[PDB]
């Protein structure tokens, strides 16, 4: 069994620096290099450098020089990269894969690391502001419904948005989170029978368990507005 | 630097029968030895990216024999054969024989092949709590279409608008086996109470007139 | 038959247990230089290592600086230095150790055997002379020597080796289990089959100078046999039997050699054998494991390296124990000696000690046999007393009581039954030295010690002065003779001195009795074998001295029996007879009896004498260029496995290539293996060859030649035995081992500077300056591993001959109670050699130790200048180890190959003693076919005027111009005197010698142009002793006259005219009954008869009777007269003798004198003219 794997996602802020690390374990740490990549998000997966692991000789690629130092730890079996002068194009996640060090270069790296992500922050905890979406008032023709309820501006991942607590399950369309002005975004929609609204009462629960918030708007009908 | 490009950017492979995958490089992978060094690996979603296939014939101990590589020169191809749910993630192709660079592969992601679909667009209006507060803030949700081929666009009374706007696609479905998304316009309050046609554009390759859906204000 | 291990050190103080304490652990801590040094040699090439593929990684990128190519190659340069600072630490570190080491034993037994030596001789000297009778003299010198020298081996240094063998052993095990385990069990697998060939090739090793003297006795004992007489093997023509003789022998000796040779150079063989299959094994699966990426390189190495030298440690381990076991025993004999405690103890002091002593005394029932001799009682129930000044005699039977008494007075036994008391005092309860002190005695043969004379006198007592001796000399009537001395009392005087006189030395033991002051004074025959010119004077001396003393005088010439007070007779060990002389006159008993009776090298010369076998040394050093050339082969293939590890490359590509190479060390083993046991073959077969032809045809050449080369005391039987036996096995190590030697180490340090200035040169010069000190390394651990305590016994001799010069006549010495004398002559000359001992000592550890410091600083030096040298990119790392290899273990390979043979300089002196010998032609050449070879059968001897003096002194002439005739069939006979040399001419008849003037006439002709062989085919001749051979009796008849085809009957013909022939069918297996000491031993007539007969088998026209006197059986004389008569009738005779028994039936009898003829005439004439034969039946009537 060989096994490497990571630290924990980070939520630094812009300007900081940070430490991640990669346990080696399940094998002879001293003889393998060790390769530190980045993925960006929906991108090519760049090269950042590799360490001797041995006497920790390193060598960086040409964009990434100076912006990185890696460091090594041979009693307890790990590898660390101190990740300073930050921007927010280092917003990606981080992978660490072994190459062996008599034929590097002739072999591939035939194990990775898990990977973490690293997320640059530059604002503050900030509360949702949960509206409710209502069909629109004129045409009402279908004999299926769309409910939806936008979540806008909060900060930071994740928030947990269930219609009615957990009692709904029959087309909850969660969508990913978005990020715009440093401001995250969230929506979801489900599709209900058109006998049962508004004939029957029906909500969303959203929490934001990072700021203890807990909001349940209930959606309805757009009448003279 | 070869600048790898491998190029297809999606697959849609059915369950049970044979993929194929593209690398095609951007100079010749001999080295001075008798050897072509490029490998493949798996990346499932979440997960550690695993080894498949490397030096492109070979096969690392421990993968089943349902994969298979090909290829020369600046062209290669791996060859899944009766692919099972198991094989469900995306595939890139290390590597440069001329280091230190040490280029990869761009990606291919696969799919499960539904039938063509429709997809059910739906506009709703701004909240009241967005009129209170002071902006404005449209969603079109459009649910439950096939394939992932669409360029929604928004035309405000006939006119254009490429600025202020997101988009969320969600991913594949372990259920029905489609996808849907969402567009969300965002400017300011007094933007808002100046037109009344707010459109909607659906490009999608099932048809040839985009399914536009529409509400005005000024009426309710 | 072994002492315990507690008790080898029981003659230790503390000093010598702290030295011991220190010398363990300094061996233990000698003991892990080894394994650490190949740990940091492994972390060493595992630096280099990995910094290797960084390289090229870096090559492609072509804008990188010159700097980058420093940075990480800085790094690299960098920790080099400290690794250099480590190897220097255990350099330093065991240095003073391995001083600690050797010093430190060598010390602490030395001083034991030291001590030991001198309290075993110690030990000797307090003993009873009843012990002593019944040990051998020659066995306990032997034990002395031999024994002590093994105790001084055993102890010595094997022990701290035996801790560092093992200590190398358990710090390599160590290091393998603890840096990694599976490559350290696969080794670990073959460890004992490892361990069990290194130690059989350790025990060849150490047991390497042995010189094997056990194939060769055989013909050892043939040689001193007929080299101890060689003029009747000249005689009797006894030449082609002899050489076949020695030649079966000589071939039997050549196959045990050839056998040992090729079983101890396979028990080399299988070892590098073994050596390379296990780097192939090792080497295979370590980079199984290093390309599944487990181990690095680094760990391959040292686990590798460490677990070979802890199997090859336990290898050698075996000898330093078998020295020990064998010590074990060796102290068994020295301590079962040295234990015992003598029962009368003659050096306590405890006893009485009466003053005012006359010697009243009183034989009280005395009943005493032999301890040795235990069957046969001699005396008992005696009863004698004596009072003061009464000089008693006593006269009786022979041998039987005449000496028991003599002996029993000074307490040289105990009495079984009965108590002898002095004075009305007991004996047993004076101190023994006092009693010894008190008592005299003169003994029958006095043995002189090779001293001066004043030193001889100077053992009566250590308080005398130098007047107190010259008032005794004179006092004691010898100063006549001493009065003609040289220069003083300091002249020398012994076997190797003035070859004195019996009665001289006779009247000076008496004078040493003298100043010992005697009060009861002893003689006893004081004229065994001395003329009566001199008897009259030593009788008068001991007559001077007999005033005041109770004197007991047992001695021959029965005349002073008269002057006697009391006599007394031996009848069956019970003396009842006494009385005075006309008393004993009128008993008429046994007196009445007597009264009755009596009254340039040139080294191609060498090679010359093996020009016969150039089909073994064509293939011989064919086989040694190939055999000493794959060192720079192995350094090749060594350079090059590991060398392809610091490159980047595939891994299929690596795996192959270690394939290969893995191979090719195999090959390699094979090919070492098949090249080893032909080079010791076809040289064994070479040098053994030459040692049996060599060895035969010395033998030919030192039978033939002539009898005056035998006659300088530089060509004796000792000396020519030694270099017929230690010789030809030295001249076989200057032909063939020398040019092995040669062409090894020059393939073997040739091949490996031509490549190493081939590939890198800036640090061959550096390791060239190096070479010689880590040559001088290999050559003396190798001096230390077999030949070290060899040498320094061969200096011990001045104690080496004083302790068996005092134990052969340990007799005199006991009656003198002078040991502590001898105990303190022994003590001086054994302290100036136990200094120089620890001198070698000293020197001895240092050199050992310096040169390991120099053999690890090597690697210190080699290493930080091939780390520099690499980090500028003119050398790689497996250049750099290649050139270490090979310039390090290529001078290590000459040192250990250049000492593994035998020397050049005894071989080379030896082979010219050889050349100079087998080449040499006397004049009177034994083998000289020519001549006249006549018909002669009548025999007229006729001598005409001949001088003749002896090539051994020039300075007395002793024949001056003899002019004689023998008439046919006639018995002329030739008698003397003293000196004048009765033998001369008869000798001269069988051209023995040459005489200057004159010549011998054998009718008209000369013997200087005669043929000799026919001379003698017919000629026999009579031996005053005759000499016996290990054959049988038909062949010791029918030795007098070779190249014949005699058969059984004429040896049963010269057994009827022997008179022995009944006494032979009286012996069973008749002509069977081999003699020798294998055999029987006869009498003085027997053995006489023997001779008789075997000169008369040969029937000849002239024989030669030269007879000698002291025969003791005395009744065979009739017997061989009438065995001569049966020769004296047609044989013509030529006689000497000293028995006037002969000069009524002898025809013509000379006087010789001057060299010339008084008279010639018959028996009546020559006695009634008066001449000097009116003197010697005038002597003899008496
Ligand atoms: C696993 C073994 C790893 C070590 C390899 C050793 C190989 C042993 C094979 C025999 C080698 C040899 O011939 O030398 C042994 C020698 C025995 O001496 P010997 O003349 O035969 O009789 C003495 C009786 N005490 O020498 C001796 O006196 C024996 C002592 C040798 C050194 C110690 C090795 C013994 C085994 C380790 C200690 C004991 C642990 C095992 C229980
Ligand atoms: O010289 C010392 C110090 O050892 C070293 C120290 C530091 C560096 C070294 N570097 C290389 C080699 C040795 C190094 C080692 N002696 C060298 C000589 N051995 C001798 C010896 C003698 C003749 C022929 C071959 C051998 C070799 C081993 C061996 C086995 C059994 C009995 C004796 C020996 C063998 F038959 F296979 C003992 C140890
Ligand atoms: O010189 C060579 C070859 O020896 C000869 C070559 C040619 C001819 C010869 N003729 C006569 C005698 C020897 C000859 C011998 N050294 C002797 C010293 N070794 C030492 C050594 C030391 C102690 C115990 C065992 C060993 C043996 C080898 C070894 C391995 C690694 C490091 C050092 C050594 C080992 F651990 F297995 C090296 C080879
Ligand atoms: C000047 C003299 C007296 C000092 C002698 C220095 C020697 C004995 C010392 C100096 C450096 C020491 C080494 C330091 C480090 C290591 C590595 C460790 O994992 C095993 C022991 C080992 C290999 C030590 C062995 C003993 C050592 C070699
Ligand atoms: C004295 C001799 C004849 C006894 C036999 C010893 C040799 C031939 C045997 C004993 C133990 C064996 C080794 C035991 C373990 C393995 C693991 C295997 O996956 C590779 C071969 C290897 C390394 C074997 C090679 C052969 C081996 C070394
Ligand atoms: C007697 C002791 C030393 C055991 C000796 C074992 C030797 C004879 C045997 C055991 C395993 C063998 C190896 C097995 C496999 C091969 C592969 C071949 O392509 C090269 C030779 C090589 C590498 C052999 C070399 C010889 C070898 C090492
Ligand atoms: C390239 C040239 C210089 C290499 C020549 C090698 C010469 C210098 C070396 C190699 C082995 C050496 C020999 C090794 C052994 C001895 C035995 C010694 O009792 C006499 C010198 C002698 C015979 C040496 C003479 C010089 C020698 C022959
Ligand atoms: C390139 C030239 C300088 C090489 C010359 C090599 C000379 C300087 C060295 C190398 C090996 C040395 C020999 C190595 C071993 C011994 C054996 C020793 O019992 C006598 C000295 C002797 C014979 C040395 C004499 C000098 C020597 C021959
Ligand atoms: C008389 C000549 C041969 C000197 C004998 C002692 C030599 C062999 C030993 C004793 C001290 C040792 C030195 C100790 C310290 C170092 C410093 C290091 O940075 C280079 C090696 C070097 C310099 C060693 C080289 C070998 C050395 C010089
Ligand atoms: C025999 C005597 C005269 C010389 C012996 C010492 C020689 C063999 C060795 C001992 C240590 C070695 C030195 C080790 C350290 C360095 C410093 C480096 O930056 C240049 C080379 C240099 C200077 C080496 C030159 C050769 C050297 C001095
Ligand atoms: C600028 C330059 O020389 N780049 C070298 C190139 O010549 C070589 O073809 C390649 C393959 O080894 O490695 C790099
Ligand atoms: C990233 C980097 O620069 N690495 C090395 C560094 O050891 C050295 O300081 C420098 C000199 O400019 O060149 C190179
Ligand atoms: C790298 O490139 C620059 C200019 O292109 C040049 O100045 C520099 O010398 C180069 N470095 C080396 C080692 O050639």
């Amino acid at each position: 069994e060989v096994q490497l794997q990571e630290s924990g996602p980070e939520l630094v802020k812009t300007g900081a620096s940070v430490k991640i690390s990669c346990k080696a374990s399940g094998y002879s740490f001293s003889n393998y290099y060790i390769h530190w990549v980045k993925q960006s998000h929906g991108k090519s997966l760049e090269w950042i450098g590799f360490i001797s692991c041995y006497n920790g000789a390193t060598f960086y690629n040409q964009k990434f020089k100076g912006k990185a130092t890696f460091t090594v730890d041979n009693s307890s079996s790990t590898a660390y990269m101190k990740f300073n002068s930050l921007t927010f194009e280092d917003s990606a996640v981080y992978y660490c894969a072994r190459l062996p060090i008599q034929f590097g270069n002739f072999y591939p790296m035939d194990y990775w690391g898990q990977g973490t992500t690293v997320t640059v922050s530059s604002a503050k905890t900030t509360a949702p502001s949960v509206y409710p979406l209502a069909p629109v008032c004129g045409d009402t023709t279908g004999s299926s419904v769309t409910l939806g309820c936008l979540v806008k501006g909060y900060f930071p991942e994740p928030v947990t948005l269930t219609w009615n607590s957990g009692s709904l399950s029959s087309g909850v369309h969660t969508f990913p989170a978005v990020l715009q002005s440093d401001l995250y975004t969230l929506s979801s929609s489900v599709t209900v029978t058109s006998s049962t609204w508004p004939s029957q009462s029906i909500t969303c629960n959203v929490a934001h368990p990072a700021s203890s918030t807990k909001v349940d708007k209930k959606i309805e009908p757009r009448g003279p507005t | 630097q070869v600048v790898m490009t491998q190029s297809p950017l999606s697959l849609p492979v059915s369950l049970g029968d044979q993929a194929s995958i593209s690398c095609r490089s951007s100079q010749s992978l001999l080295h001075s030895n008798g050897n072509t060094y490029l490998h493949w690996y798996l990346q499932k979603p979440g997960q550690s990216p695993k080894l498949l296939i490397y030096k492109v014939s070979n096969r690392f101990s421990g993968v089943p024999d349902r994969f298979s590589g090909s290829g020369s020169g600046t062209d290669f191809t791996l060859k899944i054969s009766r692919v099972e749910a198991e094989d469900l993630g995306v595939y890139f192709c290390s590597q440069s024989t001329h280091i230190p660079p040490w280029t990869f592969g761009g990606g291919t992601k696969l799919d499960i092949k539904r039938a063509d679909a429709a997809p059910t667009v739906s506009i709703f209006p701004p909240s009241s709590e967005q009129l209170t507060s002071g902006g404005l803030s449209v969603v079109c949700f459009l649910n439950n279409f096939y394939p992932k081929d669409i360029n929604v666009k928004w035309k405000i009374d006939g006119s254009e608008r490429q600025n202020g706007v997101l988009n969320s696609w969600t991913d594949q479905d372990s259920k029905d086996s489609t996808y849907s998304m969402s567009s969300t316009l965002t400017l300011t309050k007094d933007e808002y109470e100046r037109h009344n046609s707010y459109t909607c554009e659906a490009t999608h390759k099932t048809s040839t007139s985009p399914i536009v859906k529409s509400f005005n204000r000024n009426e309710c | 038959p072994a002492v315990s291990v507690l008790t080898m050190f029981r003659y230790a103080g503390w000093l010598d247990r702290l030295y011991m304490l220190v010398g363990t652990l300094a061996a233990i801590i000698h003991g892990v230089a080894l394994p650490l040094m190949m740990l940091i040699f492994g972390e060493m090439t595992d630096i280099f290592a990995n910094a290797g593929n960084l390289e090229d990684l870096m090559s492609n990128i072509t804008n990188r600086s010159d700097i980058n190519d420093t940075g990480f190659f800085m790094n690299l340069e960098e920790d080099m230095t400290t690794y250099a600072y480590y190897y220097t630490g255990i350099g330093a570190g065991v240095l003073i150790v391995a001083y600690i080491q050797v010093s430190f034993w060598c010390l602490a037994a030395g001083r034991q055997i030291h001590k030991i030596r001198q309290k075993f001789f110690h030990a000797i000297m307090n003993q009873e002379i009843g012990w002593f009778d019944v040990h051998d003299v020659g066995e306990l010198n032997t034990r002395l020597t031999d024994d002590v020298s093994k105790i001084n081996e055993g102890i010595g240094d094997k022990i701290g080796m035996f801790f560092q063998a093992m200590a190398t052993f358990f710090g390599g095990f160590i290091i393998g289990f603890t840096r990694g385990w599976k490559l350290t069990l696969v080794i670990l697998a073959i460890s004992p089959v490892l361990g069990l060939s290194a130690g059989i090739w350790a025990k060849i090793l150490s047991s390497f100078t042995d010189k094997e003297l056990h194939a060769y006795a055989k013909a050892g004992a043939v040689a001193e046999e007929v080299l101890a007489a060689i003029r009747t093997v000249i005689a009797f023509g006894g030449q082609k039997k002899e050489l076949e003789r020695y030649n079966n022998n000589l071939e039997e000796a050549k196959r045990l050699g050839i056998k040992k040779a090729i079983t101890a150079n396979i028990s080399m063989g299988a070892a590098f054998l073994l050596i390379y299959a296990s780097y192939a094994l090792a080497f295979w699966y370590g980079t199984t494991l290093v390309l599944s990426g487990e181990y690095s390189i680094g760990q391959v190495l040292t686990v590798f390296f460490s677990v070979l030298i802890g199997a090859f440690s336990v290898g050698q381990a075996s000898p330093n124990i078998e020295a020990f076991a064998n010590a074990r025993g060796a102290a068994y004999e020295v301590f079962k000696i040295i234990d015992n405690k003598p029962s009368i103890d003659s050096f306590s002091k405890s006893g009485h000690k009466p003053d005012n002593i006359q010697g009243n005394l009183e034989f009280k029932n005395i009943h005493f046999s032999y301890p040795s001799r235990k069957e046969v009682q001699i005396l008992k129930g005696l009863n004698l007393k004596v009072k003061s000044g009464q000089t008693v005699a006593l006269v009786g039977n022979s041998g039987c009581g005449k000496s028991t008494t003599v002996q029993l007075m000074q307490r040289l036994y105990d009495p079984l039954d009965g108590m002898v008391s002095i004075d009305g005092q007991d004996i047993r309860t004076i101190n023994v030295r006092y009693l010894r002190e008190i008592i005299g005695v003169v003994s029958q043969e006095p043995v002189l010690f090779a001293t001066t004379i004043a030193e001889n006198i100077r053992y009566g007592r250590e308080d005398v002065t130098m007047d107190e001796i010259e008032k005794a000399v004179k006092e004691a009537n010898a100063y006549d003779f001493i009065m003609k001395l040289p220069h003083q009392f300091d002249t020398l005087v012994g076997e190797r001195g003035a070859q004195l006189s019996g009665g001289q030395k006779q009247r000076i033991a008496i004078a040493r009795a003298l100043v010992r002051n005697p009060k009861i004074l002893l003689l006893d025959q004081a004229t065994s074998a001395l003329d009566t010119e001199s008897e009259a004077v030593v009788q008068a001396a001991l007559d001077k001295a007999r005033e005041g003393r109770t004197t007991i005088v047992i001695a021959h010439r029965l005349s002073t029996v008269r002057n006697a007070d009391v006599i007394a007779g031996f009848d069956g060990g019970v003396i009842v007879e006494q009385g005075n002389h006309d008393e004993l006159m009128r008993e008429k008993g046994i007196y009445f009896k007597l009264v009755m009776t009596q009254t340039p090298a040139s080294f191609w010369r060498i090679l010359k004498l093996n020009s016969t076998e150039w089909p073994y040394f064509v293939v011989g050093i064919f086989c040694a260029i190939i055999n000493g050339g794959l060192q720079p082969a192995f350094s090749v293939i060594f350079s090059k496995i590991i060398g392809v590890f610091t490159r980047i490359d595939d891994p299929e590509t690596k795996r192959q290539n270690s394939n290969l190479f893995s191979l090719l060390f195999l090959i390699l083993g094979i090919i070492s293996f098949i090249t080893f046991f032909l080079q010791g073959f076809t040289f064994g077969k070479a040098g053994e060859i030459l040692t049996k032809r060599l060895r035969y045809m010395v033998f030919k050449s030192m039978l033939r030649q002539d009898v005056s080369w035998f006659d300088d005391p530089k060509n004796t039987t000792g000396a020519l035995t030694t270099r017929l036996a230690n010789d030809a096995a030295q001249v076989k190590g200057a032909t063939g081992s020398r040019l092995a030697v040669i062409f090894q180490n020059i393939a073997n340090l040739g091949t490996g500077i031509i490549i190493s200035f081939i590939y890198g040169w800036q640090l061959t010069l550096l390791l060239l300056a190096i070479v010689p000190i880590i040559a001088i390394a290999g050559v003396v651990e190798m001096k230390m591993l077999s030949g070290q305590a060899l040498k320094d016994k061969k200096e011990l001799e001045g104690s080496g001959k004083i302790a068996t010069e005092a134990i052969e006549n340990f007799r005199t010495v006991v009656s003198l109670t002078r040991e502590q004398k001898f105990e303190t002559m022994y003590a001086q000359s054994l302290q100036i050699p136990y200094r120089n001992a620890m001198k070698k000592a000293h020197v001895f550890g240092i050199t050992f130790s310096f040169t390991q410091a120099m053999m690890y600083f090597s690697y210190a030096a080699c290493f930080r200048f091939g780390a520099y040298l690499v980090a500028h990119k003119l050398m790689s790392f497996e250049d750099v180890l290649l050139v270490f290899s090979a310039i390090v273990f290529g001078a290590m390979a000459v040192g250990q190959v250049s000492s593994f043979a035998p020397d050049y300089a005894k071989a080379t002196v030896s082979a010219s003693h050889i050349i100079r010998i087998i080449e040499k032609t006397p004049e009177i050449d034994s083998y000289s076919t020519q001549g006249l070879k006549p018909n002669m059968l009548e025999g007229n001897v006729q001598f005409s005027g001949v001088v003749f003096n002896y090539p051994t002194r020039p300075s007395i002439p002793v024949l001056q111009g003899l002019s004689l005739e023998v008439k046919k069939g006639q018995t002329l006979a030739l008698v003397g005197s003293s000196g004048c040399g009765k033998s001369t001419v008869v000798q001269l008849l069988e051209r023995f010698y040459d005489p200057m003037a004159g010549s011998v006439f054998l009718d008209g002709k000369e013997i200087k142009q005669l043929n000799v062989q026919w001379l003698r085919a017919q000629l026999g001749i009579v031996s005053q002793e005759p000499i016996l051979f290990d054959c049988s009796i038909a062949e010791n008849i029918a030795y007098g006259d070779n190249s014949r085809v005699v058969s059984y009957e004429e040896i049963v013909r010269a057994a009827k005219e022997a008179n022995i022939h009944q006494f032979i069918d009286s012996l069973p297996d008749k002509y069977n009954t081999r003699v020798g000491d294998k055999g029987t031993q006869l009498s003085g007539g027997q053995k006489q008869r023997i001779a008789i007969a075997r000169a008369l088998v040969r029937q000849p026209h002239i024989l030669l009777l030269d007879q000698a006197t002291s025969a003791l059986d005395t009744e065979s004389e009739k017997v061989v007269q009438e065995a001569l008569d049966k020769a004296r009738e047609g044989r013509t005779c030529i006689v000497i003798a000293h028995r006037l028994s002969t000069i009524q039936n002898a025809d013509l009898i000379v006087v010789i004198q001057n060299g010339k003829v008084k008279e010639h005439g018959t028996h009546q004439q020559l006695l009634a003219q008066k001449g000097i034969y009116f003197s010697m039946v005038s002597v003899q009537a008496g």
